[PDB]
RNA sequence: GCACCGAAGCUGCGGCAGCGACGCUUAUGCGUUGUUGGGUAGGGGAGCGUUCUGUAAGCCUGCGAAGGUGUGCUGUGAGGCA
RNA sequence: GAGGGGAGUGAAAAAGAACCUGAAACCGUGUACGUACAAGCAGUGGGAGCACGCUUAGGCGUGUGACUGCGUACCUUUUGU
C-alpha cells in the first residue's frame, strides 16, 4: 500500500508558518527557518512566564519604595512595619494604592510606623 | 468606594459592580458568594486590617459564568541533545460580578 | 530547451601545498 | 486587571534648580540620576521618562574628596591612529567645568535610547544664574 | 571575493534607492510651428527658434 | 472605467520595464506619452505601445474621450524566462536566463 | 545587631497524571488524602494521522466530493469537528 | 507584427489552446501602521501611539509595535560548541 504523503505534509508545514506570522524574512516565508523561530519563541515564552512575575513584583517593590519615601520612610522599615503592624498581609501589588488614592498609602505609612514606634 | 479581598491565593482590589476574573470556585453559574476575608475598605477614610482582615469586613458577588482562558504553549526544547516535548495548557477560571461592599 | 550539457571538471586546478 | 502603567502623553515633570557648590560630586550625581528617571514617583514605568527637568549651578565650584581633585582620570579615544586622550579631574573643571558632571550622571542614567533622552532634561551651567527663568524653576537641596 | 551569506530582499532594495529616473520638466515649445521638443534642439518638422531649418 | 490593455512576453527583464512604468504611475495620459516620448529606454517604447493600446481600448470600447483619462495603475510582473546556456571556459556551462516581463496598463479617469 | 531585596527552592490558589492507603462504592469510578512526575544512550506503557481490504448494493456527495485557502471551536499532544 | 481589449461560443474564458485542480520557494502593485541619534540569533515579557472594528462606554477584538526587561539559530559530533 503506498502512501502518497505530502498532504499531510503540508499540514504540518503550514502549521508552523502560521505560527511565524509576523517574523522577519526568512523567519516568516521559510519552513527551515520558521520552525526554529517557532520554538524558540516557544522557549523564551516558557521562560519568561516565570519572569513576568519577577518583573512585576520589582516593578511594584520599586514604586512602593517612592511612595514610602515620599511619605518619610524606606521600604524596608515600611514592611517591617506592617508585618509587625499586628500580623495583617497584603499584596505588593495591590499596594497599586500607592498610585491611585495616595491618602489611603500615606495611611497605610502611618499604620505601619506605629507598629515601629 | 473599593475594598480588596483574598481568594486566588492571590488578591483584588475591587469597586462593587466590578466584573473580576478569580481562579476557579466550587459555585453554581448563578449564585452568590461571600468574600469574608477582606484585606482592607476604602471610603474618604478606610480601614486597614489590624491582624489581616477587617472585622466586620464582607465583599459580596454572584457568580457569573465559568470557563476556560486562552490556550498556553508549553514549549520544551534541549539543544543537540535529541529531547524535546510540547504541551498545551488552558486553565479554568470563574467569573463574579461583586454588589457587596459591606463597609 | 535543448540546453543540457555539463561536463563540470575536476576541482579546477591551480595551486596548494599547504606545508607540510 | 494589568497594574499601571506612565504614559509619555501625559507625564508631568517639573523644572528644578540646584546648587553644585560645595556639594560632592556623585553623592550629588545619583540624586540627579534618580529624579531624572523618576525613580521617585510612579517611576513605575521602566519603558517610561518620568523625571523632571532639573538645572545644576557653580559646576566649576563643584567638590570632589580624596586627591581626586588632581587625580581622578578622566580617559576617551579619539577612534583615531592611536588617539587615546585623557585630562585629569582639575584640567576638566578649567575647560569646560560642565562635563565633569554631565559625564558624572550620564554614566549614572541607564544604558540606551530612553537613557540618552533622560540626559537631556538636565542642564549644567558653568556659572550661578541660567537663562530659563521662563521654566520658573523650584529650588531644592540635596 | 564572493558573499558569506544570501544578502537580503530588504539590502537589495536599499541599494536601488538612487537607480530611479528622472522626468524631464524641461520640455519647451516652439515659437512658429507648435511643436514640443527638448530645449535647444531641432523639432520633429525642422524648427527651431522659430526659423525653418532642415527640410526634412 | 478602468479599461486595461497589456503585453505579455515582452523581452525586458522587468526590472528594467519598472524605472519607466514608474514615471508614468498616475499621471494624466496626456503627459505621460509626452515623458515616455522622450525618455531613451527600450522600455519606454514597450510602455508606450501599451499605453496607447490602452487608450485606443478605453476610446473604442468603453466610454473614452481621453482628455479627462489618468493611468492609474501600472505595474510590470515578472514573466516566464527563458534558459540558454553560453559556455565561459573550460566546459563549465551558464545557465543565462533570458528573462521576460508582463507589462500591464490600467488607464482609468477615477 | 535588626531590617529588606533576591531562585523554576518552600508556601499559597487552580489543574493533570502514576503509585498508595481511607472512605463513598466494587463487568468500578468517585471523593478525599499522603506521595511521585529534570533527563542523553536506552528499556517499558498508551496513542494521533496517512494508504489500502472488509463492514459497504450501507452512509455522505452537483442543494457541491477530494485537493487548495481562510475562519471559529475543541483535545495533553500527534489531531479532530464545523 | 508580437501581444492585448471588446464581441461571440460555453455551465464555466477567472476552461483560450503557455488551457482541470493551480500549493510553496521567488517577484510586484495597493492600503494600515512603524522607520532617517541608532548598535548584536531579530524573538520573548512588558508596553504607549495609530488605523480599524466593537461595545454603549468601561485600560475589549484585529493589524502595526515607539520605548523597555531578558535573550549568542538548528543538526551532528563531543569532556565540552
Ligand atoms: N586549486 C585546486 C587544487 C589543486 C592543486 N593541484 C590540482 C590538480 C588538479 C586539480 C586540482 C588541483 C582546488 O581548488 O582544489
Ligand atoms: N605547493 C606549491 C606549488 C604547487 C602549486 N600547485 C600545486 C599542486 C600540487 C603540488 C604542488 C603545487 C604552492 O602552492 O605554491
Ligand atoms: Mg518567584
Ligand atoms: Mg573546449
Ligand atoms: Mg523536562
Ligand atoms: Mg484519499
Ligand atoms: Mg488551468
Ligand atoms: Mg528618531
Ligand atoms: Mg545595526
Ligand atoms: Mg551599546
Ligand atoms: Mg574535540
Ligand atoms: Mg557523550
Ligand atoms: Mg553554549
Amino acid at each position: 500500500a503506498r502512501v502518497k504523503r505530502g498532504v499531510i505534509a503540508r499540514a504540518r508545514h503550514k502549521k508552523i508558518l502560521k505560527q511565524a506570522k509576523g517574523y522577519y524574512g526568512a523567519r516568516s516565508r521559510v519552513y527551515r527557518v520558521a520552525f526554529q523561530a517557532v520554538i524558540k519563541a516557544g522557549q523564551y515564552a516558557y521562560r519568561d512566564r516565570r519572569q513576568r512575575k519577577r518583573q512585576f513584583r520589582q516593578l511594584w517593590i520599586a514604586r512602593i519604595n517612592a511612595a514610602a519615601r515620599q511619605n518619610g520612610i524606606s521600604y524596608s522599615k515600611f514592611i517591617n512595619g506592617l508585618k509587625k503592624a499586628s500580623v495583617e498581609i497584603d499584596r505588593k501589588i495591590l499596594a497599586d494604592i500607592a498610585v491611585f488614592d495616595k491618602v489611603a498609602f500615606t495611611a497605610l505609612v502611618e499604620k505601619a510606623k506605629a507598629a515601629l514606634a | 468606594m473599593y475594598a480588596v479581598f483574598q481568594s486566588g491565593g492571590k488578591q483584588h482590589r475591587v469597586s462593587e459592580g466590578q466584573t473580576v476574573r478569580l481562579e476557579k470556585l466550587d459555585i453554581a453559574t448563578g449564585e452568590t458568594v461571600e468574600f469574608a476575608e477582606v484585606l482592607m475598605i476604602a471610603n474618604g477614610e478606610e480601614v486597614k486590617i489590624g491582624v489581616p482582615f477587617v472585622d466586620g469586613g464582607v465583599i459580596k458577588a454572584e457568580v457569573v459564568a465559568h470557563g476556560r482562558g486562552e490556550k498556553v504553549k508549553i514549549v520544551k526544547f534541549r539543544r543537540r541533545k535529541h529531547y524535546r516535548k510540547q504541551q498545551g495548557h488552558r486553565q479554568w477560571f470563574t467569573d463574579v460580578k461583586i454588589t457587596g461592599i459591606s463597609a | 530547451h535543448i540546453c543540457v550539457t555539463s561536463k563540470w571538471f575536476n576541482i579546477d586546478n591551480k595551486i596548494v601545498d599547504h606545508r607540510p | 486587571m494589568k497594574t499601571f502603567t506612565a504614559k509619555p502623553e501625559t507625564v508631568k515633570r517639573d523644572w528644578y534648580v540646584v546648587d553644585a557648590t560645595g556639594k560632592t560630586l556623585g553623592r550629588l550625581a545619583t540624586e540627579l540620576a534618580r529624579r531624572l528617571r523618576g525613580k521617585h514617583k510612579a517611576e513605575y514605568t521602566p519603558h517610561v521618562d518620568t523625571g523632571d527637568y532639573i538645572i545644576v549651578l557653580n559646576a566649576d565650584k563643584v567638590a570632589v574628596t580624596g586627591n581626586k581633585r588632581t587625580d581622578k582620570v578622566y580617559y576617551h579615544h579619539t577612534g583615531h591612529i592611536g588617539g587615546i586622550k585623557q585630562a585629569t579631574f582639575e584640567e576638566m573643571i578649567a575647560r569646560r567645568p560642565e562635563r565633569v558632571i554631565e559625564i558624572a550622571v550620564k554614566g549614572m542614567l541607564p544604558k540606551g535610547p530612553l537613557g540618552r533622552a533622560m540626559f537631556r532634561k538636565l542642564k549644567v551651567y558653568a556659572g550661578n544664574e541660567h537663562n530659563h527663568a521662563a521654566q520658573q524653576p523650584q529650588v531644592l537641596d540635596i | 571575493a564572493v558573499q558569506q551569506n544570501k544578502p537580503t530582499r530588504s539590502k537589495r532594495g536599499m541599494r536601488r534607492s538612487h537607480d530611479a529616473l528622472t522626468a524631464v520638466t524641461s520640455l519647451s515649445v516652439d515659437k512658429t510651428s507648435g511643436e514640443k521638443h527638448l530645449r535647444h534642439h531641432i523639432t520633429a518638422d525642422g524648427y527651431y527658434r522659430g526659423r525653418k531649418v532642415i527640410a526634412k | 472605467m478602468e479599461t486595461i490593455a497589456k503585453h505579455r512576453h515582452a523581452r525586458s527583464s522587468a526590472q528594467k520595464v519598472r524605472l519607466v512604468a514608474d514615471l508614468i504611475r498616475g499621471k494624466k495620459v496626456s503627459q505621460a506619452l509626452d515623458i515616455l516620448t522622450y525618455t531613451n529606454k527600450k522600455a519606454a517604447v514597450l510602455v508606450k505601445k501599451v499605453l496607447e493600446s490602452a487608450i485606443a481600448n478605453a476610446e473604442h470600447n468603453d466610454g473614452a474621450d481621453i482628455d479627462d483619462l489618468k493611468v492609474t495603475k501600472i505595474f510590470v510582473d515578472e514573466g516566464p524566462s527563458m534558459k540558454r546556456i553560453m559556455p565561459r571556459a573550460k566546459g563549465r556551462a551558464d545557465r543565462i536566463l533570458k528573462r521576460t516581463s508582463h507589462i500591464t496598463v490600467v488607464v482609468s479617469d477615477r
